[PDB]
C-alpha cells in the first residue's frame, strides 16, 4: 500500500540516494579531462 | 476517500515516462 | 582474493549504486521500522487545534 | 423575428459600408502602411517560409477587390455591432 | 590570458612599463608622440591585469587599456 | 538477425555475438567491454536459478505438496540455523569453483539462454500473481482459463498499472523511430554510465 | 582542459576552482557561448522555454498530487473555517516522538504541513470537491508536461527546428498570443466555471461523466444567440447563500454583482466568469489588429515609425527603436520582466483587499503568505527587468541605429534623471526619516501629542470618490451625482457594501502613520529606480569610466587608479540596488502585515497609534508579534512553530554569512587559501590526495552575488519564517 | 479544379501532382515537401479511420445492434475496457509500428475518389459527434427526424432546444 511504504523508500532515496549520485556524477563529469 | 494504490502508482509511472521525456531534451539541449 | 572483483572501478560503482538500491529499500521497508524511529511510530496521541478552532 | 432581422441587416450593413465607405481608405493604408519587415525585409523575405502570404486573399471578382479576409472581417464587425445591440437591448428591457 | 591594448594616444612617457610588475610592457620607436616610443604588450601571456599601467598612464583618456579575459595560472598569479 | 522490436537498431557493442543477443540494452548496462562478460554470466545464473525455481514450484504445485510460499514453514529433520550453516557452506565452496572456473575461462547455448529468460519472467509472474490474488500457479491458471475474459492482470489490483506499461512498451518504438529519423542518433550520454 | 565548460573553452582551460563556479554561472548565458549563432541562441531558448513549462506543471501536478494523497482537501472542503489545510506529509528521520506528535495536525495520521499557499480554497473555488478530482488534474498536468518535454525534444530538431525569422515575426506572435494564448484561454476557463465551477459552488457535481447532460444554465443556449444575453443575469445568487450547497442559490451563470459573496467573503463566481468572458472577447478582438498573412492588419514597425512629434521635442520619434526591440532579446526581456513584476504586485494588492477564492479572507496566514510572496517575487523581477536592460545597453544597443530616437535622447539627458531622481530620493528620505524621529522623540518625551501626524487626505479623497464615507469627502461615488447613478444599476451596491464594511480589506481606513509607510515606500522605490537607472544609463559608459561598454556588463572594477572604481559596473549597479529592493519590499510587507494583524485582532487603533514613530513598530509589531514565534522551542518542549523558530535563526545565519561576503573582500582570503594550500602540500598522510583544480578564492563579481545570494535568502526566509509563524499562531 | 473559382491561383507548394489536389492550403501548411508528404498520409490515416468510423455507426443503427453509438464502451460484451487497451496497445502498436516503416521505405482516379470520400466521412464523423452533443438521437435517427421536421430539427432549432431534449 503507498501511504505505509513510499516516503519511507523516497525520502531517503531523494535526499540522500540520488544526491550522491548526482553529485558524484557532476564530480566525474566536472573533472573529466576535456580529452 | 483517499487514492487507490494503482492510482498513486499509475501516476508514479507516468511520471516516471515524463522524467525519461526530460532527460531526452535535457541531452538534447546539451548539444 | 577477498576483494578479486572489486579491484575494477566500474565493479565498485556498481556495488556501490546496487548496495545504495538495497539499503534504501531495506530502510524504507523494514530498516526504519526496526530501529524504532519515531518518524515510523504513529503520533498515537490526541489531536491539537489551532486558533480559530482550525484542525 | 427580431433578432434575425436586427442582425442580419445589422452584419450586411456593416459589409456594404467596408465595401464602400472606408474601403479607399482601408486600402491606402495597406498601401502606405507596407508589409511586416525585420531588419528592413518582410518576414518571408528574411525567411519565415511560414510567412508565406496566402493566395486566396487576392482571387476576388469584386470590383473593389473585396476579398475573402475582408469579407470576414467586415462580417466580424457587423456581428459585433449587432450583439452589442441585442446585449444592450436585453439590458434595458429586463434589467 | 588578458588582453593589453596600447592605443596611439600614448605619448611614451614610460611609466606604464615602469609600473608593470610582470615585464608585459615594452617601449618601441614610433614616429607618432614627440617622445618617439609607444607601449606595446608583447608578453601579455604575463599579465596578471593588475592595472598599474592604467593607474601610471597620464593620457587622458588611457592610452594603455587592460580587459580580463580567459584566467590562467599566470594571469591569476598562484605561486601554486 | 530480429532484434527486440521489428525496426531496433542494435547497440554497436551488440553484434550478435553472444548467445540471445536481440540488441536490447536500453540502458547501456553491457556498454563497458570489462563487464559484459560478467553480466553475460549473471544472466546465465539468473536464468539458470529460476529454471530450477520454476520446475520446483510447478512439480510442487501439482504434487499437492505444500505452496511454495508456505514451503518454509514445513517441519523439516533440519531446523534453520543448521540449514542456513550447510547452505552456506556448500553455496560457498561451489560459487567459489564457480568463480574460479570463470577466472580461467551455439544452438545449445542460444537454447538454456532463452530457458532461462523466460524462467526469469515465469518465476516472476508467479510472484506476482501470489502477492495479487494468492493464487498458487496452477490455480492462477485455472482461474484465467475458467474466466479468461475478465480474470487477468489488467483486471486485478494492478490492472491500470500494466495497462500503463504495456501503452509505454507499445509507444516506445514508434517515438524511438521518430528519434531515429528526426535526431541524429548521436549520444554522448548512456542511461548507466559506467 | 576540462569537459565541464563545454560552452566556454577560456573556462575549460581555466586550472582553479573559478572554471566550476564561472561554468556553473555562465550556463544559461547562450549569447556569450563559443561558436554560438543567433539561429542556435533562438532554438536553444525556444526548448528552455519549453523546458520550465514543463517544470512548471510538473510542479502544479505535485502540489495536486500531494493534496490528493496525502492532504485533507475532502474535510476542509466539509468544514473550511475550522480544518487547517494538509500541504504534504512528513517523513523526517531525525523527528524526535514529540516532534511527531506536535506536527500531525489536521485529520492526519502522520506528521503534516499546514497548506499556507491558499491551494485549497482556489481549487473549492474552481469546482474541485473530491481527492479523486485532484487525481484527476495532477496526472493531467503530468501528461501536459510530457508533451512539453517532447515538444522541447522534438523542435530541437533540424527538420522541426525554426530558423531565426520565426522568432523575430513579431506580429504573428502577437496576434496568437492575444487571441489565443489570452482570449481563448480566457474564454475556455469562462467555459469552465460555467459549466463546472459555479455548479459545483451551488451544490450539484458537474464533472466529465455527466458533462454533456447538465445545462449550466435553465435555458440552453436559446438567449445567447437569440441575443437574449440578460436572461443570463436574471436570477443571481442570494446573499445568504452558502458555498457548495443549493440553499439559496441561484440560476445565472453571468452577472457583474461586484463586492463579496457574503458567506466565503470573496468574489462571486458568476461575476468571475462574466469577468473571463469579458476579457476573452476584448483580447480575440485585440488579437486581430496586427497583420501575418491575410492583407490586412497593422505593421508595427510602421507603427513606431510613424509615431514622432511633430515639434521634434521627442527628436526623430520612434525612428528605429522596431528592430532595436526586435533584435534584442535583452530589450524584450526587460519589457516582459518589467510587465510581469507590475503584475505581480497587481497580483498582492489585489488578491488581499479582493480575494477571488472561497474562504480565503478567512484564512489569514494565507493571504500574508501569498502578499509577501508576491511583493517579494515583483521586487525581484524588477530588479531583473532593470538588470536586462542595463544589459541590453551594453550587448544590443546600437547608437548609430538608435540615433535620434527617444533612446539616443535618454542617454543624451541621463544625467538630468539621475540627478533627479537623487533630489527625490533625497527629499523623500530625508522628510521622512525625519518625520519618524520626531514622532520617536515626542512619544519618547512623553508628549505624543506634538507629533507631526500629516493626515493623508488625498488617498483619502480618491477614497471617498471610489464609495468610501469615512471621510466625509463625498464627491463621486459617495456623493449623488452622474457617476454614482451611473454606476448603482449593476455593480454599486455591492462596491459599497463591500467597501464601507470593517471587516474586509477592500479598502482600509487610512492614518497618518500610512502617510509616513506610503512616503517610505515612494523613498525604496525612487531609490531603487535611482540605482537601477544609473546603472542602466551608466552602462555604456560614464566620465570615470568613458569604454565601459569594451568591458561587458559584469566585471570587478578598473582598477584602484582614477581614485578607485569598485562596483563601477551596471552588474554592480544592480548588486547594491538588489539591497534596496529587498528593503523597499520588506517595509511595503512590514506594513501589510502589521495593518493586517490589527484589523484581525479587531483592534486596528494599535497600529494607527503605533505606525507613526520606529519605537512602536520595533515594539508593538516586531517584539510582540515574535513571542510566539522564537517559542517555537524552548527547554519546556516544542511545538508546531518549532520548524517556523528554526528556519527564522535559518535565515539569521545565511544573511549574516552574506554580510561576510559583502564585507570582506577577495585577497584576504586569497592569501589564506596560499596559506592553506601550503599547509595542505605539506601535511604528511595528506598529500597523498591533491586537487585537480587549484584551490583559489572567490571572485570579486561571484562573491559579491554569493553575498547578494545570501543576504536575499536570508532576508526572505527570516521574513517567511515570521510572516508564517507569528500570524498562524494567533490565527492557525 | 481549385477550392476556389477561376481567377484563384494556388499557392507554389500545391501543384496539383497529389490526388485530390484543389490547391486548399490557405494556412500554408504543407509548404514544406517532407512534412506535405508526413501531412498526406495522416490525411490518408484519418479518412480512412473516419470512413470506417462512419461505416461501423451507421451499420449498428440501421440494422439496430448499437443505437446511440457514443455508449458502446458501457455496453457489456464480457470482455472489460483494462484488458481490452492492453490487448489491443501491442496489437495496434505492430500494426502502425509496420505500416509507419513501410510509409518510410517508399489508379490516380481511384486514390482521388478515396481522398475524396475521406475528407467527406471525416466531415460526416464530426457532424455525427457534434450532433450526437446536442440532440442525443443517432445519425439515422437524426437523418429521420430533419427528413421529416427539416425546419423543427436542425443546428439552428437543436441549439434553441437542447433542454427540452436533454
Ligand atoms: C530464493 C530464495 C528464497 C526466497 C525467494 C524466499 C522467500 C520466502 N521465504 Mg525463505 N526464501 C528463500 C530462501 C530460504 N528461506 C528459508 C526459510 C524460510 C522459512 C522457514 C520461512 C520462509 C518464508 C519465506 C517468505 C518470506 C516471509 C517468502 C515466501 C516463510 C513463509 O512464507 O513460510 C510460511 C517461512 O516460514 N523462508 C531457507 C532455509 C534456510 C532458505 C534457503 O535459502
Ligand atoms: C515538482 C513537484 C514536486 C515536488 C516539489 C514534490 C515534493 C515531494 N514529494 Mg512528490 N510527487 C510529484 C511532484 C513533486 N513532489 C509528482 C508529479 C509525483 C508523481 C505522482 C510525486 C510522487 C510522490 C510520492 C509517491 C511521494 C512523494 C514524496 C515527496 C516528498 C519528498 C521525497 C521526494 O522528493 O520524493 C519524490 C519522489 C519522486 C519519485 C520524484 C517525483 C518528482 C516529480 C515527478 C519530478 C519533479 C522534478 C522537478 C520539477 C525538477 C527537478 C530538477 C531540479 C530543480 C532539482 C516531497 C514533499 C514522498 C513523500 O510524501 O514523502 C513524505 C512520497 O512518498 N512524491
Ligand atoms: C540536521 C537536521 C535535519 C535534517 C538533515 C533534516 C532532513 C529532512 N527534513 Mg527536517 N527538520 C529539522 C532538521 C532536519 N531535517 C528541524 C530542526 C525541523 C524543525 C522541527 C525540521 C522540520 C521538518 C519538516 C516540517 C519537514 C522536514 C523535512 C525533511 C526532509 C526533506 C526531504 C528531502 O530530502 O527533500 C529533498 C531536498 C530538498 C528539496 C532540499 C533542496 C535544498 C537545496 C540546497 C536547493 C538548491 C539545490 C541546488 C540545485 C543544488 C543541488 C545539488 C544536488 C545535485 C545534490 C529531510 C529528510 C520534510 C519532509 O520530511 O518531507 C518529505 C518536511 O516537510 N523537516
Ligand atoms: C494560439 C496560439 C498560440 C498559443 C496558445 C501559444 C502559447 C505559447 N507560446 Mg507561442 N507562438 C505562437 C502561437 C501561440 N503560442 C505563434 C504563432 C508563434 C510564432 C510567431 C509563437 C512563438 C512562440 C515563441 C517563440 C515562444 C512561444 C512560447 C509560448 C508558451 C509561453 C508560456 C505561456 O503560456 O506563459 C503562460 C502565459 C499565459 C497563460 C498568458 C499570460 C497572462 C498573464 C501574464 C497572466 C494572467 C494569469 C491569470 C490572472 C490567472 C493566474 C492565476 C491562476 C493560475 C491561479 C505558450 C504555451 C514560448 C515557449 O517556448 O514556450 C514553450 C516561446 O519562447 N511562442
Ligand atoms: C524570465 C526571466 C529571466 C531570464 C530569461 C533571464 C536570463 C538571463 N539573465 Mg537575468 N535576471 C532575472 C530573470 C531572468 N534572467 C531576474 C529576476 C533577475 C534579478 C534577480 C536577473 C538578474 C540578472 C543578472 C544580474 C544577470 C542576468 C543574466 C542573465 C543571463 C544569464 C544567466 C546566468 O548567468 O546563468 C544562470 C544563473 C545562475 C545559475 C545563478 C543563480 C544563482 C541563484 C541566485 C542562487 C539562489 C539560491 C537558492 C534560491 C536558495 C535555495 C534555498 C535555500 C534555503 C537553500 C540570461 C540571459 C546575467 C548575464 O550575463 O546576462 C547576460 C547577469 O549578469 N540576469
Ligand atoms: C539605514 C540605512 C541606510 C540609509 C539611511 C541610507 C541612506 C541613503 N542611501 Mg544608502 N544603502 C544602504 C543603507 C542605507 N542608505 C545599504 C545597506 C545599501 C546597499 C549597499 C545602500 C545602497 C545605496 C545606493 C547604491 C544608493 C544609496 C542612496 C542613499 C540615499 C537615498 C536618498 C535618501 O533617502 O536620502 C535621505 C538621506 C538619509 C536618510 C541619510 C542620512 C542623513 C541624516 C538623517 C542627516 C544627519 C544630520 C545629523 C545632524 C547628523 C549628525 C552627525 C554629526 C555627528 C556630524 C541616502 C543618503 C542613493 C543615493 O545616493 O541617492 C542620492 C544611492 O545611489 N544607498
Ligand atoms: C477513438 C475513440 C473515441 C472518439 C471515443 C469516444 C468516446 N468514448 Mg470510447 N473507447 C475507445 C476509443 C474511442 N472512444 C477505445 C479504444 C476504448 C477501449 C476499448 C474505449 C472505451 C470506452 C469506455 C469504456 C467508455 C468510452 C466512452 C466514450 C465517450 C466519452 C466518447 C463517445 C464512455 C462512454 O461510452 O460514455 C457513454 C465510456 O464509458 N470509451
Ligand atoms: C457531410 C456533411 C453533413 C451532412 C450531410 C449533415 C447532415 C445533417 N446534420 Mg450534421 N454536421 C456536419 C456535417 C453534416 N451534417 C458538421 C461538419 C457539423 C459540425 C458543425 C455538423 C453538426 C450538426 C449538428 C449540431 C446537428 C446536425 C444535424 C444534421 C441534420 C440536419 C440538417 C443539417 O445539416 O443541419 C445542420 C447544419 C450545419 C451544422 C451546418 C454545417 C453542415 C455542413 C458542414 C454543410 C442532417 C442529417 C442536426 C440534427 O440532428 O438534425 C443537428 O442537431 N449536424
Ligand atoms: C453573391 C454576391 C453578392 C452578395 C454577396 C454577399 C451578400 C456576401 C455576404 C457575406 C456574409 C454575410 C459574410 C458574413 C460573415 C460573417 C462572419 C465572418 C461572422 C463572424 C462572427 C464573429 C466573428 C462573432 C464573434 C462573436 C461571437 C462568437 C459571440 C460573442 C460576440 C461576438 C459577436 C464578438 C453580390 C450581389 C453583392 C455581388 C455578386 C456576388
Ligand atoms: C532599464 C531599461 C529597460 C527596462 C526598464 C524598466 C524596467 C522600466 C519600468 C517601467 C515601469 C514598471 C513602468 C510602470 C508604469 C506604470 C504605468 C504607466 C501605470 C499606469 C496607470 C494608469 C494610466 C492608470 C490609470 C487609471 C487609474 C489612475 C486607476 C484607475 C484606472 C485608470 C486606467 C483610469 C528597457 C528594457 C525597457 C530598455 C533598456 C533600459
Ligand atoms: S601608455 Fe600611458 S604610460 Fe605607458 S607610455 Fe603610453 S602614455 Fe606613457
Ligand atoms: S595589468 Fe599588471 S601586468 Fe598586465 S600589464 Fe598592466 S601592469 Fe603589467
Ligand atoms: S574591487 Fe577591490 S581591487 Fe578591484 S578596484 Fe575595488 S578595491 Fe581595488
Amino acid at each position: 500500500m503507498a501511504a505505509s511504504l513510499l516516503p519511507s523508500i523516497f525520502v531517503p532515496l531523494v535526499g540522500l540516494v540520488f544526491p550522491a549520485v548526482a553529485m558524484a556524477s557532476l564530480f566525474l563529469y566536472i573533472e573529466k579531462e576535456q580529452v | 476517500m483517499p487514492l487507490s494504490d494503482t492510482q498513486v502508482f499509475t501516476a508514479l509511472f507516468v511520471a516516471l515516462i515524463t522524467g525519461i521525456l526530460s532527460l531526452r531534451l535535457g541531452t538534447q539541449l546539451y548539444k | 582474493a577477498a576483494a578479486q572483483g572489486l579491484g575494477r572501478r566500474e565493479a565498485v560503482y556498481s556495488v556501490l549504486a546496487v548496495s545504495a538500491g538495497l539499503l534504501t529499500v531495506a530502510y524504507g521497508v523494514k530498516g526504519a521500522k526496526d530501529a524504532k524511529l519515531p518518524i515510523t511510530v504513529g503520533p498515537q496521541q490526541p489531536a491539537q487545534v489551532g486558533p480559530r478552532d482550525r484542525i | 423575428d427580431d433578432v434575425n432581422v436586427v442582425m442580419s441587416a445589422s452584419n450586411a450593413l456593416a459589409l456594404y459600408l467596408g465595401r464602400f465607405v472606408f474601403l479607399p481608405y482601408q486600402r491606402a493604408q495597406v498601401e502606405r502602411v507596407g508589409m511586416p519587415t525585420q531588419n528592413g525585409q518582410t518576414h518571408f523575405a528574411a525567411g519565415d517560409t511560414r510567412a508565406e502570404e496566402a493566395s486566396f486573399i487576392t482571387s476576388t471578382n469584386d470590383p473593389a477587390g473585396f476579398n475573402l479576409v475582408d469579407v470576414f472581417a467586415w462580417g466580424s464587425i457587423g456581428h459585433a455591432i449587432g450583439f452589442l445591440a441585442l446585449a444592450s437591448q436585453s439590458a434595458q428591457q429586463m434589467l | 590570458s588578458h588582453a593589453v591594448k596600447i592605443y596611439d594616444t600614448c605619448i611614451g612617457c614610460t611609466q606604464c612599463v615602469r609600473a608593470c610588475p610582470t615585464d608585459v610592457l615594452e617601449m618601441v620607436p614610433w614616429d607618432g608622440c614627440k617622445a618617439g616610443q609607444i607601449a606595446s604588450a608583447p608578453r601579455t601571456e604575463d599579465c596578471v591585469g593588475c592595472k598599474r599601467c592604467e593607474a601610471a598612464c597620464p593620457t587622458d583618456f588611457l592610452s594603455v587599456r587592460v580587459y580580463l579575459g580567459s584566467e590562467t595560472t599566470r594571469s591569476m598569479g598562484l605561486a601554486y | 538477425r530480429e532484434l527486440w522490436y521489428p525496426g531496433a537498431v542494435a547497440p554497436e557493442y551488440l553484434n550478435g555475438s553472444m548467445a540471445g543477443d536481440y540488441g536490447f540494452d536500453p540502458l547501456r548496462l553491457g556498454a563497458n567491454v570489462e563487464t559484459l562478460p560478467y553480466l553475460q554470466e549473471a544472466e546465465l545464473m539468473n536464468g539458470r536459478w529460476a529454471m530450477a525455481a520454476t520446475a520446483g514450484i510447478l512439480f510442487t504445485d501439482a504434487t499437492g505438496l505444500p505452496k511454495w510460499w508456505e514451503a518454509g514453514a514445513a517441519d523439516y529433520g533440519y531446523d534453520f540455523q543448521t540449514l542456513v550453516a550447510f547452505q552456506v557452506v556448500v553455496m560457498g565452496v561451489l560459487e567459489a569453483f564457480r568463480v574460479r572456473g570463470l577466472m580461467k575461462t551455439p544452438d545449445k547455448r542460444v537454447k538454456e539462454v532463452k530457458n532461462g529468460r523466460l524462467a526469469m519472467v515465469a518465476f516472476l509472474g508467479m510472484v506476482s500473481s501470489y502477492a495479487v490474488t494468492g493464487l498458487s500457479p496452477l490455480e492462477a491458471l485455472e482461474a484465467h482459463m475458467a474466466n479468461p475474459q475478465a480474470v487477468n492482470l489488467f483486471t486485478s489490483a494492478v490492472g491500470g498499472e500494466s495497462v500503463a506499461f504495456i501503452a509505454f512498451l507499445s509507444c516506445a518504438p514508434t517515438f524511438l523511430l521518430a528519434q531515429k529519423t528526426l535526431g541524429d542518433g548521436k549520444e554522448e550520454f548512456r542511461p548507466i554510465p559506467w | 582542459a576540462t569537459k565541464f565548460p563545454k560552452f566556454s573553452q577560456g573556462l575549460a582551460s581555466d586550472p582553479t576552482t573559478r572554471r566550476i563556479w564561472f561554468g556553473i554561472a555562465t550556463a544559461h548565458d547562450f549569447e556569450t557561448h563559443d561558436g554560438m549563432t543567433e539561429e542556435k541562441l533562438y532554438q536553444k531558448i525556444f526548448a528552455s522555454h519549453f523546458g520550465q513549462l514543463a517544470i512548471i506543471f510538473l510542479w502544479t501536478s505535485g502540489n495536486l498530487f500531494h493534496v490528493a494523497w496525502q492532504g485533507n482537501f475532502e474535510k476542509w472542503g466539509e468544514d473550511p473555517l475550522h480544518v487547517r489545510p494538509i500541504a504534504h506529509t512528513i517523513w523526517d528521520p531525525h523527528f524526535g516522538q514529540p516532534a511527531v506528535e506536535a506536527f500531525t495536525r489536521g485529520g492526519a495520521s502522520a506528521p503534516v504541513n499546514i497548506a499556507y499557499s491558499g491551494v485549497y480554497q482556489w481549487w473549492y473555488t474552481i469546482g474541485m470537491r473530491t481527492n479523486v478530482d485532484l487525481y484527476n488534474g495532477s496526472l493531467f498536468l503530468l501528461f501536459v508536461a510530457g508533451l512539453f518535454l517532447f515538444a522541447g525534444w522534438l523542435h530541437l530538431q533540424p527538420t522541426f527546428a525554426p530558423a531565426v525569422s520565426w522568432f523575430k515575426n513579431a506580429e504573428s506572435r502577437l496576434n496568437h498570443h492575444l487571441s489565443g494564448l489570452f482570449g481563448v484561454s480566457s474564454l475556455a476557463w469562462t467555459g469552465h466555471l460555467v459549466h463546472v465551477a459555479i455548479p459545483a459552488s451551488r451544490g450539484e457535481t458537474v464533472r466529465w461523466d455527466n458533462f454533456l447532460t447538465t445545462l449550466p444554465h435553465p435555458a440552453g443556449l436559446a438567449p445567447f444567440f437569440t441575443g437574449q444575453w440578460a436572461v443570463y443575469a436574471q436570477n443571481p445568487d442570494t446573499a445568504g447563500h452558502i458555498f457548495g450547497t443549493s440553499e439559496g442559490a441561484g440560476t445565472a451563470i453571468l452577472t457583474f454583482l461586484g463586492g463579496f459573496h457574503p458567506q466565503t467573503q470573496s468574489l462571486w463566481l458568476t461575476d468571475m466568469a462574466h469577468h473571463h468572458l469579458a476579457i476573452a472577447v476584448v483580447f480575440i478582438i485585440a488579437g486581430h489588429q496586427y497583420r501575418t498573412n491575410f492583407g490586412i492588419g497593422h505593421s508595427m514597425k510602421e507603427i513606431l515609425e510613424a509615431h514622432t512629434a511633430p515639434s521634434g521635442r521627442l527628436g526623430a520619434g520612434h525612428t528605429g527603436l522596431f528592430d532595436t526591440v526586435n533584435n534584442s532579446l535583452h530589450f524584450q526581456l526587460g519589457l516582459a520582466l518589467a510587465s510581469v513584476g507590475v503584475l505581480c504586485s497587481l497580483t498582492a494588492q489585489h488578491m488581499y483587499s479582493m480575494p477571488p477564492y472561497a474562504f480565503l479572507a478567512q484564512d489569514f496566514t494565507t493571504q500574508a503568505a501569498l502578499y509577501s510572496h508576491h511583493q517579494y517575487i515583483a521586487g525581484f523581477i524588477m530588479c531583473g527587468a532593470f538588470a536586462h536592460g542595463a544589459i541590453f545597453f551594453i550587448r544590443d544597443y546600437d547608437p548609430e541605429a538608435n540615433k535620434g530616437n527617444v533612446l539616443a535622447r535618454m542617454l543624451e539627458h541621463k544625467e538630468a534623471i539621475i540627478s533627479h531622481l537623487s533630489w527625490v530620493s533625497l527629499f523623500l528620505g530625508f522628510h521622512t526619516l525625519g518625520l519618524y524621529v520626531h514622532n520617536d522623540v515626542m512619544q519618547a518625551f512623553g508628549t505624543p501629542e506634538k507629533q507631526i501626524l500629516i493626515e493623508p487626505v488625498f488617498a483619502q479623497w480618491i477614497q471617498a470618490a471610489q464609495g468610501k464615507a469615512l471621510y466625509g469627502f463625498d464627491i463621486l461615488l459617495s456623493g449623488d451625482n452622474a457617476a454614482t447613478a451611473a454606476g448603482n444599476s449593476i455593480y454599486l451596491p455591492g462596491w459599497l457594501a463591500g467597501i464601507n464594511s470593517s471587516t474586509n480589506s477592500l479598502f482600509l481606513p487610512i492614518g497618518p502613520g500610512d502617510f509616513l509607510v506610503h512616503h517610505a515606500i515612494a523613498l525604496g522605490l525612487h531609490t531603487t529606480t535611482l540605482i537601477l537607472v544609473k546603472g542602466a544609463l551608466d552602462a555604456r559608459g560614464s566620465k570615470l569610466m568613458p569604454d565601459k561598454k569594451d568591458f561587458g556588463y559584469s566585471f570587478p572594477c578598473d582598477g584602484p587608479g582614477r581614485g578607485g572604481t569598485c562596483d563601477i559596473s551596471a552588474w554592480d549597479a544592480f548588486y547594491l540596488a538588489v539591497f534596496w529592493e529587498l528593503n523597499t519590499v520588506s517595509w511595503t510587507v512590514f506594513y501589510f502585515h502589521w495593518k493586517h494583524l490589527a484589523l484581525w485582532q479587531g483592534n486596528s487603533a494599535q497600529f494607527d497609534e503605533s505606525s507613526t514613530y520606529i519605537m512602536g513598530w520595533l515594539r508593538d509589531y516586531l517584539w510582540l508579534n515574535s513571542s510566539q514565534l522564537i517559542n517555537g522551542y524552548n527547554p519546556f518542549g516544542m511545538n508546531s512553530l518549532s520548524v517556523w523558530a528554526w528556519m527564522f535563526l535559518f535565515g539569521h545565519l545565511i544573511y549574516a554569512t552574506g554580510f561576510m561576503f559583502l564585507i570582506s573582500w577577495r585577497g584576504y582570503w586569497q592569501e589564506l587559501i596560499e596559506t592553506l594550500v601550503w599547509a595542505h602540500e605539506r601535511t604528511p598522510l595528506a598529500n597523498f590526495v591533491k586537487w585537480n583544480d587549484k584551490p583559489v578564492a572567490l571572485s570579486i563579481v561571484q562573491a559579491r552575488l554569493v553575498g547578494l545570494t545570501h543576504f536575499a535568502v536570508g532576508f526572505v526566509l527570516t521574513y517567511a519564517a515570521f510572516v508564517i509563524a507569528s500570524t498562524s499562531g494567533k490565527f492557525g | 479544379k481549385m477550392w476556389l473559382p477561376a481567377p484563384y491561383k494556388a499557392p507554389a507548394h500545391l501543384d496539383g501532382s497529389i490526388a485530390g489536389d484543389y490547391g486548399f492550403d490557405p494556412l500554408g501548411l504543407g509548404t514544406n515537401p517532407d512534412r506535405l508528404k508526413y501531412y498526406q498520409e495522416a490525411e490518408l490515416m484519418n479518412a480512412r479511420w473516419a470512413m470506417m468510423a462512419v461505416a461501423g455507426i451507421v451499420g449498428t443503427e440501421v440494422a439496430g445492434i448499437e443505437p446511440r453509438w457514443w455508449e458502446a464502451g458501457t455496453e457489456d460484451y464480457g470482455f472489460p475496457p483494462a484488458a481490452l487497451l492492453a490487448i489491443q496497445f501491442p496489437v495496434m502498436g505492430y500494426l502502425e509500428n509496420k505500416r509507419i516503416q513501410g510509409w518510410m521505405a517508399t489508379d490516380a482516379n481511384m486514390k482521388l475518389k478515396e481522398i475524396k470520400n475521406g475528407r467527406a466521412a471525416m466531415i460526416a464523423f464530426v457532424g455525427i459527434v457534434v450532433q450526437a452533443i446536442v440532440y442525443r438521437e443517432g445519425p439515422v435517427a437524426a437523418l429521420k427526424d430533419h427528413i421529416s421536421n427539416p425546419f423543427g430539427c436542425n443546428m439552428a432549432t437543436n441549439i434553441m432546444n437542447i433542454p427540452v431534449n436533454l
